[PDB]
């Protein structure tokens, strides 16, 4: 009657849709986009900030060692953010 | 024409379910990358910039990655 | 001909009712061409009328983006073929409703026999399945891994009378269900067709004689490119993949192949069709990419005059 792997009654359009995902973790070959990513998990991003980290730059080796207003040069204005986002990328 | 019937159901975990079979089987067929490229846009743009609904990027998402899928598929693959 | 596929006229736009994007796979006339069928990338299957354009139907047939779509001469029955979800391919039933008759779970493409369409074959990767389409059983199975050449886009299929079996590059003989001749290898993807005389056999850019095995022809145009006949076979239709999907499609005859014409329409094809009447050209076309965040595809309509 109906295979059933398939498929909803009909679909999300642009104007009437206002306001889990999973995906790859650990950890150092992290292409900038995966760190994009863990960033915006915080609650960061700012679109300032990740504008351009699509190249300056970054691996996911230059996590710990980016340290805390080379921020500046690449748009998180505020000093605050920028205090528990310099200490959101340790705990490992 | 034919027509039924009963595909009455989803969105919901139509969506989540279609999200994630469509991400473990595409991440058996790229390499850096990463697939995040295509996700973080989409929710930078329709969610964020357009401040659309997760579920409508998520949508959005889904259909570039099938058609992604689609066109490497159709292009084969040595596995 | 020689004058008539050499320019093609739009009329049409066909694109998804209720999407923001438009996302056709695949396209197909009807059996007796009212409707053009229409798979899209989310698996499903809708029906539009030619003429006036309007959606007709819409099926839900797979999980992922449509592939193949065959329907029988019959009007009774459709065969289907999706992405990387199983099955992978179906055969339905088009009579009063539209129920899946039988499955075929692993193979990625599905064809009828040619003769009378009361068998289809299907390719799982390297191998080739033959089944019956009343009862479902697999009639048949043809390989051979000391004549494989392992093909990545590899579609076993009929000749006009059904008798041999082009798969994996291998000439089989069907009743005998022995490889009859083995086409070396000269390209990684696309396997090979019969030509619609029956004479000759189309491998790429290689135009082989089917009695002698002897090379007749070579068209370099042709690298890369699904081939379609019109009903009468006096033309081909090429469009190139390896976005990868060439922009333009072009047009030969089927007699010696060369090319009667070339024409870019500016956007991504995805698959196109004709019909028996060669009235009509149905092209799957695509705009933009993924950085653009926008690949909607669309089923246009030309005619041919
Ligand atoms: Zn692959």
């Amino acid at each position: 009657q109906q295979a059933d792997s398939d498929q909803p009654s009909k679909r999300p359009r642009f104007d009437d849709s206002p306001r889990g995902v999973e995906l790859h973790p650990d950890y150092k070959t992290w292409g900038p986009e995966q760190v994009c990513f863990f960033l915006r998990r915080g609650g960061f991003g700012e679109p300032a900030l990740l504008k351009n980290i699509r190249e300056n730059k970054i691996t996911g080796a230059l996590l710990p060692c980016l340290d805390e207003s080379h921020f500046e040069n690449l748009g998180v204005s505020s000093l605050g953010e920028r205090k528990k986002l310099l200490s959101y990328i340790q705990r490992s | 024409e034919a027509p039924e019937g009963a595909g009455e159901v989803g969105l919901e975990q139509w969506l989540e379910t279609s999200l994630e079979r469509i991400n473990r089987e595409a991440r058996l067929h790229f390499h850096p990358e990463f697939l995040f490229r295509l996700w973080n846009t989409c929710v930078e743009h329709w969610h964020d910039r357009h401040q659309r609904s997760l579920d409508y990027a998520k949508y959005r998402y889904l259909l570039l990655m099938h058609k992604a899928m689609y066109t490497h598929m159709q292009q084969g693959c040595p596995c | 001909r020689h004058l008539i596929f050499s320019r093609f006229r739009p009329i049409s736009v066909f694109r998804e009712a209720n999407e923001d994007e438009s996302g056709f796979t695949c396209c197909a006339f009807s059996a007796r061409e009212r409707f053009l069928m229409l798979g899209t990338c989310t698996g499903q299957l809708k029906l539009y009328n030619v003429f006036s354009g309007q959606e007709e139907a819409s099926y839900n047939c797979h999980n992922s983006a449509i592939t193949h779509l065959e329907p029988s001469r019959d009007g009774s029955l459709l065969l289907t073929s999706a992405t990387w979800s199983q099955p992978l391919s179906a055969l339905w039933g088009m009579k009063s409703v539209f129920d899946m008759k039988h499955s075929f779970t692993e193979d990625h493409y599905v064809e009828f026999s040619k003769h009378s369409q009361d068998r289809v074959i299907g390719t799982k990767g390297d191998i080739a399945h033959i089944y019956d389409i009343q009862t479902g059983n697999k009639l048949l199975t043809l390989f051979n891994p000391d004549l494989a050449n392992n093909y990545k886009r590899n579609c076993a299929t009929f000749n006009p009378t059904d008798d041999l079996v082009l798969n994996d590059g291998v000439l089989w003989d069907v009743r005998s269900a022995q490889a009859i001749h083995k086409f070396d290898k000269f390209n990684m993807n696309i396997s090979g067709v019969f030509h619609p005389n029956g004479l000759e056999v189309i491998i790429n850019t290689e135009i082989w004689d089917l009695r002698t095995f002897h090379l007749l022809h070579t068209v370099p145009a042709l690298d890369q490119c699904r081939v379609v006949f019109n009903h009468t076979g006096t033309v081909m239709y090429g469009a190139m993949l390896q976005s990868p999907f060439g922009s333009s499609f072009r047009t030969f005859n089927a007699t010696d192949y060369k090319p009667i014409a070339t024409i870019d329409v500016k956007r991504n094809i995805f698959d196109l069709c004709t019909d028996t009447k060669d009235c009509y050209l149905a092209v799957i076309e695509n705009q933009g990419s993924m950085d653009a965040l926008n690949m909607d595809t669309v089923c246009r309509l030309y005619e041919v005059g």
